[PDB]
């Protein structure tokens, strides 16, 4: 009966699973990642510290990010002393941010944490971002207190205002303050405002932080966005970059200036125009076409094929069907590649296949 | 939803109902087709107004009998919540049945809370407000005004405008809450204490206090108006008791009848005066008394008595004055040597506990009083004061609590005790010899109630063990019983702590109450739970001078320093007005996530109907059984009466008083089913107490919690939180502990 | 009004639901 309750557990996980539709995502994002950096962030719940947990896993979320979000934006603000302190401009560049989280590390977190003056910060570093991009502020608290200045309602009211979106994740209980902002802040949704249960959660938390957020039906901001791929140049000798003004073997040739940059994708230090790669633009439209989930063959009906169609392996032999297929298809698929496709890859092999 | 009952349609105004709501209703709807009492115990968890409005709404609006609802709470604050819900529940049927059916409910209180004159309305107390209300309505200045224009007495613009219109046309159709009728009236300059009066016979449901059905002196009058087929609700009717006792007890003070002299000194200059200049008044009020009339017949029903009638209208002689105190004169020698009397009994030396037959022999002896003059010396009084043109009360003020003392004591022999105290307060240099004049039996206010009607409903979210009430109180019930909540998932941890984290016992025992180990354990546990609570923190304490002489003790050894990095403070305060201030600081606290902690008594005004949930209400600290003070006079007289009665032993009784309080404490945490806390007992007395707790706090009250120390229960807490702060998956609810009207009809079609 | 939305019992009523918008791309692009 152990391994019938394993099958049935994987069963319960696939039923989450099974519910996939083409939600409309905002692709171009603009984040704010607030850290809290208090007295109540010593605690040795999580080892070896709160701070340095937190700091480890925020440089692997923005390794993620940038991975997966390359025409995104970030920026670094945390929490000491009662006051916000900004660590990292709002850039395209990943390595500016891990080099910021480098440094903060060091530094040992005291005083007490100001949501309000965090979220006042954040709206002043949004301010200045275009329409078509939506404003995410991510903060990891861990207090259970919030000593402000000024009226914290007049802020959320604010945010909803700018139309910002704010996820908060906690670490030991809910605050009331923390419910009513991520609830009021996303159309009443409360499935933003996360508290964690150990390690391994808050990784998995920090991975979903990743993926973009879907847009609300009442909130249209449809537009039309100029930007323009560059080709890459191949020099003999070094030339000034435009950009920092340093000397590098080649860089990117902007089609509208001719200026060149050193990496992309990155905003033209010229004509402010925006400067990215078919690669940057493709990696984003499984986020519009995801694929169907497979859902497992009963034993009861006959089998295609004794081999994975993918992969070609022997399918095992003992009560459960170890079988999945692809509804567009109907091609069975093995438990080890069922994952692979739908988390590495994003296309059907028997989809692909299939003439028309 | 709208669901169906045998044969009685109900519309419930939210799209989900608990079974728990269900099983109420149906409870309920049996109580009233069978006829007679019942006993209702719902878990605080559940909606219980709202379930019962809508249940007696639909009975009154189906059934062709069409009877009344009575709705008796504890406070005003539990009638502004009532009445709130009746208006939800009033707008969700006008949206269900189209139209607005015809329907008047309404609230009654004092005129203190619905005065808008803006010279009368700005007093520090309801007495004051009272008389002069009285002075501008009891039409001595409009007949006044009417005979002379000239005359500088002025009335009340709001009280006037009334007579333009009828009784019928003074509000539209539809439930007032407090507030809207306060907004109504003053945009129409009008009077809602007398626009509530003067419609309570023809309101629908009329919602008011207990102390509006059991004190005599304002009961007589509104039962007077409300029907006697009407239903009766007891909400929150666990301390009824308390109220029954008191509405029947005195207290008399060396200041007191020092004052009642002067007030006879200047009664008896009054009438000379009048005597002088015009008597004709007097002959006529003599004439009236000779006759057997009295103050019903005397008195217009504009104008009220001076002094309310002290005991139950069933109690009152309908026999002509005894002629003793006929005359003015007269009437106020009797009052001066009653006066003297009482003085010169103020002056023992050690207690003393006589009935009122022995009183009145001693009085009959000393001084040559009888019984039966005594018994009208309230009303003498009443029409005396209306008949002597005194517009200016303020010396007569002190006879009011003589004429109380007198026809109570004439009137009650048994079940009723009195008590002479050399020292009111042993902590004196001087003796501050009391007169207290105590009733000992709680029924005695509550049978008039039982008997005038046939079907009441007595319902709470702590009242329990209900076998006791049946017997303290003389009545018979059809059902009783107590309903457990059908939680998918535990939402509020119940656990006791017996000693602090160096195993220490822990209590708090008055007269260990200075003790630096438990001073500080209490304080360790203090800081301890309140580092892990989210947003809010009531701690209830056994005694306001308890919690003043710990929190004082506190305070020098710095622990609310350490509690000030955390959380704000707020401390419960004898100023009504400034503890209502403190409460208002802290909800405001711990919705901007500051963070706060509220100290409080146990049986104070905090726990008497202010209801912490969600945000407010996340931890409830219970430091120590509120026990009440043994060394009572009143307290043993009163143990001893039920000893003898009933027979409930002291001990038994002292325990359920205590628990009864912890238990009311403890149900203010949770108002849906979504709502979480921990609610810790803290003292090594309540380790043996699980069985007299409600039975829904019982059953959440685990074994391994029975006795944890703090460092443990810290733990316990924090991984409650945790587990609490997850998102709850829908159909581990679905159908199990909310049910939508498929999952209802299904329970029905499986219950049939 | 302010009274009514705080005494109201929020756990039951209808639970919150989601109008994020949809999306069908339809894929129909010439030769280069
Ligand atoms: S009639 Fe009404 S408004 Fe006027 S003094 Fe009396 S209670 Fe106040
Ligand atoms: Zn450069
Ligand atoms: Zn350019
Ligand atoms: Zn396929
Ligand atoms: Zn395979």
């Amino acid at each position: 009966a152990s391994l019938v309750a394993s099958i049935v557990e994987a069963r319960k996980k696939r039923t989450a699973k099974k519910n996939i539709t083409p939600y409309q995502r905002g692709i171009i994002r603009s984040l704010i990642l607030t850290l809290d950096c208090s007295e109540a962030m010593l605690e040795k719940d999580l080892r070896p510290n709160r701070h340095a947990m937190i700091i480890q896993y925020a440089i692997d979320f923005v390794h993620e990010f940038f991975d997966q979000n390359p025409i995104s934006q970030m920026g670094i603000i945390i929490m000491r002393n009662g006051l916000a302190q900004l660590v990292s401009q709002v850039s395209g560049n990943p390595q500016d941010h891990i080099d910021a989280l480098k440094s903060i590390r060091k530094q040992e977190p005291k005083g007490n944490p100001s949501l309000q003056n965090a979220l006042e910060m954040a709206r002043g570093l949004l301010l200045p971002v275009p329409a078509h991009c939506t404003r995410e502020v991510l903060i990891v608290f861990g207090s259970l207190s919030t000593t402000d200045p000024g009226d914290i309602h007049q802020t959320i009211d604010s945010l909803v205002s700018e139309k910002i979106r704010v996820k908060v994740l906690g670490l030991s209980a809910q605050v009331a303050i923390c419910k009513e902002l991520c609830k009021a802040t996303n159309y009443g949704d409360e499935s933003f405002y996360k508290i964690l249960l150990d390690e391994t959660h808050l990784k998995e938390l920090f991975n979903e932080a990743v993926t973009p957020l879907p847009v609300n039906k009442i909130n249209k901001g449809f537009t039309l966005v100029k930007m323009g791929f560059p080709t890459r140049i191949f020099e003999d000798t070094p030339t000034f970059c435009s950009c920092h003004s340093k000397l590098v073997y080649g860089g990117y040739f902007c089609p509208n200036c001719h200026s060149k940059v050193c990496s992309l994708p990155t905003v033209c230090p010229c004509c402010d125009l925006m400067l990215i790669l078919s690669t940057h633009l493709a990696r984003s439209y499984h986020h519009l076409m995801p694929l169907k989930t497979f859902a497992e063959v009963p034993t009861t009906e006959k089998f295609r094929s004794e081999d994975c169609f993918s992969c070609q392996s022997r399918f095992p032999i003992l009560l459960t069907s170890s079988r999945y297929r692809c509804e567009d298809c109907k091609q069975e698929f093995c438990v080890d590649c069922d994952v692979f496709i739908h988390e590495i890859l994003h296309n059907c092999p028997g989809c692909e296949s299939k003439p028309v | 939803m709208k669901f169906y009952i045998d044969d009685l349609p109900v519309l419930f105004p939210y799209p989900k109902i608990y079974p728990e709501q269900y099983n109420y209703m149906c409870d309920i709807k049996k109580t009233l087709d069978v006829g007679g009492n019942s006993i209702l115990e719902m878990p605080s968890g559940t909606g219980k107004t709202v379930s019962l409005l809508s249940l007696t709404i639909a009975y009154q609006m189906h059934y062709p009998e069409h009877r009344k609802i009575i709705y008796c709470s504890r406070t005003m604050s539990e009638i502004e919540k009532a009445l709130v819900e009746l208006e939800n529940l009033m707008d969700y049927r006008t949206k269900e049945l189209g139209y607005q059916e015809d329907f008047r409910g309404l609230g009654l209180t004092s005129r203190k809370n619905l005065c808008l004159h803006p010279e009368v309305s700005k007093e520090r107390k309801g007495t004051v407000v009272d008389e002069k209300c009285r002075r501008m309505t009891n039409g001595q200045a409009k007949r006044k005004l009417e005979e002379d224009p000239e005359a500088n007495v002025e009335l009340c613009e709001y009280h006037e405008n009334l007579y333009n219109i009828e009784v019928e046309d003074y509000l539209p159709k539809g439930v007032f809450s407090f507030e809207k009728l306060l907004k109504y009236c003053e945009e129409k300059t009008l009077c809602p204490y007398f626009i509530v009066r003067r419609m309570i016979s023809l309101c629908n449901i009329i919602i008011y206090s207990y102390h509006y059905l059991l004190d005599p002196k304002i009961a007589e009058r509104v039962s007077n108006e409300v029907s006697k087929d009407s239903i009766v609700i007891f909400d929150e009717a666990h301390n009824i008791d308390n109220v029954c006792i008191e509405s029947l007890s005195l207290d008399l003070t060396t200041d007191a009848l020092r004052r009642a002299t002067r007030g006879a000194n200047a009664l008896d200059e009054r009438i000379s005066e009048v005597r002088k200049v015009d008597s004709q008044k007097l002959q006529d009020e003599y004439e009236k008394l000779v006759q057997g009339l009295h103050s019903a017949d005397i008195l217009t029903d504009q104008e009220e008595p001076f002094v309310e009638t002290p005991v139950l209208p069933q109690d009152l002689l309908t026999e002509a004055i005894p002629g003793n105190i006929r005359r003015a004169e007269h009437f106020v020698s009797f009052l001066k040597r009653l006066i003297e009397y009482l003085k010169t009994r103020m002056k023992v030396l050690h207690v003393i506990s006589e009935t009122p037959k022995s009183f009145l022999q001693h009085l009959k002896q000393l001084t040559f009083i009888e019984r039966k003059p005594l018994r009208f010396c309230s009303e003498r009084l009443s029409l005396l004061v209306r008949t002597l043109e005194v517009t200016e009360v303020e010396d007569f003020t002190a006879l009011k609590d003589i004429a109380t003392f007198a026809t109570l004591i004439s009137t009650y022999e048994e079940g009723f005790l009195l008590i002479i105290e050399p020292y009111e307060i042993e902590n004196a240099a001087v003796p501050n010899p009391i007169m207290r004049f105590t009733c000992l039996d709680a029924s005695i206010a509550i049978k008039p109630v039982f008997e005038r009607f046939s079907s009441v409903i007595i319902t709470s979210g702590t009242i329990s063990p209900l076998d006791m009430y049946p017997r303290m109180l003389n009545f018979k019930t059809v059902l009783q019983k107590s309903y457990a909540m059908t939680l998918a998932k535990k939402s509020f941890l119940p656990m006791i702590i017996t000693k602090g984290s160096d195993q220490v016992a822990i209590s708090s025992r008055f007269e260990i109450r200075n003790d630096p180990s438990i001073v500080r354990n209490y304080g360790s546990m203090l800081v301890e739970f309140a580092k892990i609570t989210p947003d809010g923190m009531v701690v209830f304490f056994p005694s306001y001078l308890y919690m003043e002489s710990i929190v004082s003790m506190w305070q020098t050894m710095g622990i609310l320093d350490e509690v000030w990095k955390h959380k704000l403070i707020l401390v419960e305060t004898p100023d009504a007005q400034e503890t209502s201030l403190a409460l208002e600081t802290y909800r405001k606290a711990c919705s901007n996530g500051r963070g706060a902690i509220l100290l409080s008594v146990a049986r104070g005004k905090v726990s008497e109907g202010i209801d912490f949930d969600h945000q407010y209400g996340r931890t409830v600290l219970m430091i120590g059984i509120p026990f009440q003070y043994t060394e009572s006079r009143i307290l043993k007289a009163r143990l001893e009466f039920m000893r003898e009665n009933y027979r409930i032993r002291e001990n038994d009784f002292l325990s359920f008083d205590a628990m009864r309080h912890a238990a009311q404490c403890l149900g203010r945490v949770l108002r849906g089913k979504d709502d979480y806390g921990v609610m810790v007992l803290a003292d090594r007395r309540f380790s043996r107490k699980r069985s007299q707790l409600p039975k829904w706090i019982a059953q959440g009250l685990s074994d391994a919690d029975l006795n944890l120390s703090t460092d443990m229960a810290i733990s316990n807490t924090k991984q409650f939180l945790r587990t609490m702060a997850q998102p709850t998956d829908p159909k581990d609810q679905e159908g199990v502990s909310v049910w939508s009207y498929e999952d209802l009809i299904k329970h029905q079609n499986s219950r049939k | 009004n302010d009274e009514r939305n705080e005494l109201k019992i929020d756990d039951l009523n209808e639970s919150y639901k989601t109008n994020y918008a949809i999306i069908h791309l339809k894929r129909n692009a010439h030769e280069k």
